[PDB]
């Protein structure tokens, strides 16, 4: 964690903007929380910072025999040392460990899940875990959407562990509306290749396209030899490496999505208190997108999706949050001042319609992003091939216009309705520059 | 002299018993655990441990991969 904080920039927004997730409420549904009780004998990294503690797998019983919830939830929002990157936010826990070691306390519809973190005041919810189905989109995927496009519950899911192999993104993590979380590498280079550059992307980090083409992940973190809280029951076989009686070593995309499931609250935070508006879930994700890094493997990308999370570049886009509901060839036009000698990255962003399990397509209602730049020249949204306005996206919830070198003067942002069957659809726009 | 082995494509569609001899005779430290194909699972990557994912004959559902 104290390494991955630095690389995703969750250090600049402590440090210089005071971020710490302060009145933020984050749900982790995962394996259980140390000893599975929210009194004295929890673990430092949550004691008197769970604002539920639920069993769902094992009656009464929320503890963590395995180890893999207790790390996760370090990564979150730990508060002792090695903290997570939300260290002030308050935990709701959801304990989904049956008495067989798997995960069916997870309830057949997922949305039941979501409800039970929202009634309990969660406003983000991150799930280090899924079915390895190769880009499938399942009903669990359906249901998050939907879940998600009803309420304002930002939801993020691990990519999956089945790369390096193209297609290979676990469901829910297929779901349109959620943020999908990949893995590149901590820097801690004493541990050799998984831990050596912070641009590479782990080899077992699944990869995009999903099923229907679209792309997953959506972002990147570090997700590899993540030093969080210890579960005290978990064995040493449970983690990649020791560390103390209280900390230890893990990787997966489990351990990259709760870094950004804290880098997502303190930039929930920061609207919030800084910036006057609840951030739809959204705007988070294209807030996110927009501040983004290439890891040097470029965009458009199966591998790094839209880049590693860099939360410093996120927080203060410029944004435009639901607030223009769309139907069919209709059209919200937006300006924005540009100068010269420095990028500028726009993202459109919009919580979809539940796709189906059956079609060829998951994509229900079609947005497009269109730009012109203060000479004329025309983008639309995920074309990088010049020119850049004749190819058009109609599979993505997520369409981009990253301008490396733009021009001084005034840009049209422009998002128009191509096709609305289950309207109006409301969008999310971030800009970067 | 073992080549590096993390993936076992022909193994779809063979039974469980014969998987774990190929995956051993590959990987002799694998710990292997046998799923239901569709099973949602935790997304740690553990580099000794092998699932195996399987349809209702319990032959191998999809690719087996070190994990
Ligand atoms: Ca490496
Ligand atoms: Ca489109
Ligand atoms: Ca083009």
């Amino acid at each position: 964690n104290d390494v991955a904080r630095g690389i995703v920039k969750a250090d600049v927004a402590q440090n210089n903007f005071g971020l710490y997730g302060q009145g933020q409420i984050v749900a982790v549904a995962d394996t259980g929380l140390d000893t599975g009780r929210n009194d004295s004998s929890m673990h430092e990294a949550f004691r008197g910072k769970i604002t539920a503690l639920y069993a769902l797998g094992r009656t009464n019983n929320a503890n963590d025999p395995n180890g893999h919830g207790t790390h996760v939830a370090g990564s979150v929002l730990g508060n002792a040392t090695n903290k997570g990157m939300a260290p002030q936010a308050n935990l709701v826990f959801q304990s989904i460990m049956d008495s067989g070691g798997g995960l069916g306390g997870l309830p057949a519809n997922l949305q039941t899940l979501f409800s039970q973190a929202y009634s309990a005041g969660a406003r983000i919810h991150t799930n280090s875990w899924g079915a390895p189905v190769n880009g499938a989109y399942t009903t669990d995927s359906r249901n998050v959407d939907d879940y998600v496009r009803k309420n304002d519950m930002t939801i993020l899911f691990a990519a999956g562990n089945e790369g390096p192999g193209s297609g290979t993104i676990s469901a829910p993590g297929t779901a349109k509306n959620a943020i999908t979380v990949g893995a590149t590498e901590n820097l801690r280079p004493s541990f050799g290749s998984y831990a050596d550059n912070i641009n590479h992307v782990a080899q077992f980090s699944s990869r995009g396209p999903t099923r229907d083409g679209r792309i997953k992940p959506d972002v990147m973190a570090p997700g590899t030899y993540i030093l969080s809280a210890r579960s005290s029951l978990a064995p040493d076989s449970s983690f990649w490496a020791n560390h103390d009686s209280k900390y230890a070593y893990m990787g997966g995309t489990s351990m990259a999505t709760p870094i950004v499931a804290g880098n997502v609250a303190q930039l929930r935070e920061h609207f919030v208190k800084n910036r006057g508006v609840t951030p739809k879930p959204s705007l988070l994700k294209a807030a996110l997108i927009a501040g983004a890094a290439d890891v040097g493997l470029g965009f458009p990308n199966g591998n790094q999706g839209w880049g590693r999370v860099t939360l410093d570049k996120s927080l203060n886009v410029a944004f435009v949050n639901e607030t223009s509901p769309l139907s069919t060839s209709q059209k919200a036009t937006y300006s924005f001042t540009a100068q010269a000698g420095k990028p500028l990255k726009i993202s459109l962003v919009w919580s979809d319609a539940p796709g189906s399990t059956t079609a060829s397509l998951t994509l229900v209602n079609d947005l497009d992003l269109v730009i012109t730049a203060p000479n004329g020249t025309k983008y639309v949204g995920n074309d990088f091939t010049a020119p850049y306005d004749n190819n058009w996206d109609g599979r993505n919830n997520v369409e981009n216009v990253f301008i490396n070198a733009p021009q001084s003067g005034t840009y049209t942002v422009e998002v128009q309705a191509y096709n609305v069957p289950v309207g109006p659809q409301t969008f999310s726009l971030a800009i970067v520059h | 002299r073992h080549n590096l082995k993390t993936e076992w494509p022909e193994l779809v569609g063979k039974s469980v018993e014969e998987a774990k001899k190929v995956i051993l005779q590959d990987k002799p430290e694998a710990q292997i655990i046998v799923l239901p194909v569709g099973t949602i699972v935790t997304m740690e990557y553990r580099i000794d441990r092998v699932r195996l994912f399987v349809d209702k004959l319990d032959n191998i559902a999809e690719v087996p991969r070190v994990g």
